[PDB]
């Protein structure tokens, strides 16, 4: 119990934090990944001056504040601005006390083995944590869906990326990165809507198109013949009411906006896409495990869960892999937190106990230790 | 013992007695040990019997004494790893664990 | 029927394991003859961790283990790999136990006595096979065309030989052994097929190679004036569909590869070729022997399964032999299994029960018994 109740996952993100209890099936805390630096100086009735803000009270207070995104494209670039997150995460969401609590933190893909090395320069040094752990992010969702080898399709807020993993072992000269998320996504369908004859004119009309992206898009299989479908104007239509009364209507748009994850060029992207994505990643892997990515592409990430985002990459690969092939894209239902909860049964896990990395090992060994 | 040695006097110098079943313990209720490997495999949504065995034994075969692989005749049923116990070798079977 | 139905027959080979039962017209069993070990720790879903993998599951899986052959040029170099080979044959091949089950098994032509004398203490001593027999692949491939005296030009996978037998003793000193066979023939035929502008990139263009080269090549005779019809460009040519569309031409190459046993120095290869090889084999050979020999010039292999490789073989040593003699090619249809059907033959044979290796004769003489 020691450990078993007290070991933290927590999942850093380019636009959220997800953090919990390892054993929890789910994160006990989902946050804003903003630190808002006051503008002005003032204070708020009853509360003292504040030097900073972050998470939802900076978002929620943004108009006042300079607001500061720590982690671009999934790396860490501000660590003045990430041990804030951090200390918010521990401090204020978890309420607990780290120095006596193992904490099984994720990084991304290629992310530098000097990064791996100064987040555990810090959790160790300022946050004097007992023991901790940095998972790939693409790893942990691959293991939350039971499996070890596969090729995750990770997509969140900031970057996409295609991690081919064998055995346990990302493989490290296969993996893409593709600079294009949910976040692009969110302004994209801003566009396509305020040419739809409309304005996202106060903050309270900006927040919520980002509602809409969510509740009301899709990905269509053959949208060709979707957009050919939208003109004969079918009961494809679907109107969102605001704040307020002013019901805007989204008929169209609504898979034009998915659509972007396979052509970039709806972007000014000259990138390729997500599909071609996945299957350049597999035709620069050793071909001997190539009939084992294409039956376990497994999808994690807030973005990849705009649905029939399977079928589409379902048929999206069939046709461009070998007939004598398999294909298989798995993407369950928890995704938008596959990350995490791999993070939560593997540091919750009986096994794992002999891979923390402790103050000991740290003291004796240096950042060099957990780096591997 | 040390303290009758100790009452009457005598000079008696020796080592705890426990101690030499330390490397037993260890091996099971450690880190690297048996339970943990066993415990953590169980988080992988497809792990084997199989799969945990060899977890079991890249990491302790041939580096730990008491580890060691089963001897599968006499009255034994199977093979999968024995420990060396106070008491003596005990040969385990791997199969329904996970 | 006791053993009748109960001889196995082993014909172990540097790229092929030939098998079954003494009786049969044909081998029960065809596999690799390679032994996998995996390089990295993890399972496929639903099986346990393995150790090691042999034959066709090493050869499917190879991109994640690394491949061993056993048998180089003939000879058996690695013990612990080959009685993994013979183990795989046995219980999961041939699924019998080998305790009930006499083994009639195969050897090169100059095996080194202490071998012979090893694969026996391998098979007694870890196998408990009732009896075993060790015949010499030559020998048996003779045999198995009727005749006892004849001259066998023997090439399969790693090894070619020239095995003289006179009343059914192989001569010693008139073998000759050629290490170039049908593994150096389809790493050739790569080069003049990448040569003719292609590209043979990932594993699923490798291996198909080699079946270009079994379905499609040729030994022309009068490979002269083949090469100048090439040239003249008649429908000569021939193209293969490769796993998809990928249509494939070979015209000319397809006999560039066979000319290669006839001059090694296409391959940089210094020996003799051969047709001078099984001439060189008789004029090393008594005298009033040698019209024997060349009447009786039995092919068998593999790789000698080439069409018109046997015309060519006949106008090559009647050139080079007295004119007062009678050359004769034999070369039948299932020569690739010809060493094996004469084991089948033999260890069905009325007559054999009484050579048969007993743990009788073992327990009692040592492995020296059935080293002859």
């Amino acid at each position: 119990d020691e450990d078993e109740t007290t070991a933290l996952v927590c999942d850093n993100g380019s636009g959220l934090v997800k953090a919990g209890f390892a054993g929890d099936d789910a994160p006990r805390a989902v946050f804003p990944s903003i630190v808002g630096r006051p503008r002005h100086q003032g204070v708020m009735v009853g509360m003292g001056q504040k030097d900073s803000y972050v998470g939802d009270e900076a978002q929620s207070k943004r108009g006042i504040l300079t607001l500061k995104y720590p982690i671009e494209h999934g790396i860490i670039t501000n660590w003045d601005d990430m041990e804030k997150i951090w200390h918010h995460t521990f401090y204020n969401e978890l309420r607990v006390a780290p120095e006596e609590h193992p904490t099984l933190l994720t990084e991304a893909p290629l992310n530098p083995k000097a990064n791996r090395e100064k987040m555990t320069q810090i959790m160790f040094e300022t946050f004097n944590v007992p023991a901790m752990y940095v998972a790939i992010q693409a790893v942990l969702s691959l293991y939350a869906s039971g499996r070890t080898t596969g090729i995750v399709l990770d997509s969140g807020d900031g970057v996409t990326h295609n991690v081919p993993i064998y055995e346990g072992y990302a493989l490290p000269h296969a993996i893409m990165r593709l600079d294009l998320a949910g976040r692009d996504l969110t302004d994209y369908l801003m566009k396509i809507l305020t040419e739809r004859g409309y304005s996202f004119v106060t903050t309270a009309e900006r927040e919520i198109v980002r509602d809409i992206k969510e509740k009301l898009c899709y990905v269509a299989l053959d949208f060709e013949n979707e957009m050919a479908t939208a003109a004969s104007s079918s009961s494809l239509e679907k109107s969102y009411e605001l704040p307020d009364g002013q019901v805007i209507t989204i008929g169209n748009e609504r898979f034009r906006c998915p659509e972007t994850l396979f052509q970039p060029s709806f972007i000014g992207m000259e990138s390729a896409g997500i599909h071609e994505t996945t299957y350049n990643s597999i035709m620069k892997c050793d071909i001997d495990i190539r009939k084992d990515l294409y039956a376990n592409n497994v999808m994690s990430g807030g973005t990849t869960m705009y649905p029939g985002i399977a079928d589409r990459m379902q048929k999206e690969i069939t046709a461009l892999a070998p007939s004598t092939m398999k294909i298989k894209i798995i993407a369950p239902p928890e995704r938008k937190y596959s990350v995490w909860i791999g993070g939560s049964i593997l540091a919750s896990l009986s096994t794992f106990q002999q891979m923390w990395i402790t103050k000991q090992e740290y003291d004796e060994a240096g950042p060099s230790i957990v780096h591997r | 013992e040390q303290e009758e040695y100790k009452k009457e006097g005598i000079e008696w110098e020796f080592i705890d007695f426990g101690m030499d079943l330390a490397a037993c313990i260890e091996l099971i209720e450690k880190p690297m040990g048996i339970f943990s490997i066993l415990e953590e495999e169980c988080m992988f949504p497809k792990a084997t019997d199989t799969s945990f065995k060899n977890k079991l034994y890249d990491e302790h075969l041939g580096k730990s004494n008491n580890f060691q692989k089963p001897k599968p005749a006499k009255g034994k049923a199977e093979a999968h790893f024995s420990l060396v116990h106070y008491a003596g070798t005990v040969d385990y079977n791997i199969s329904g664990w996970l």
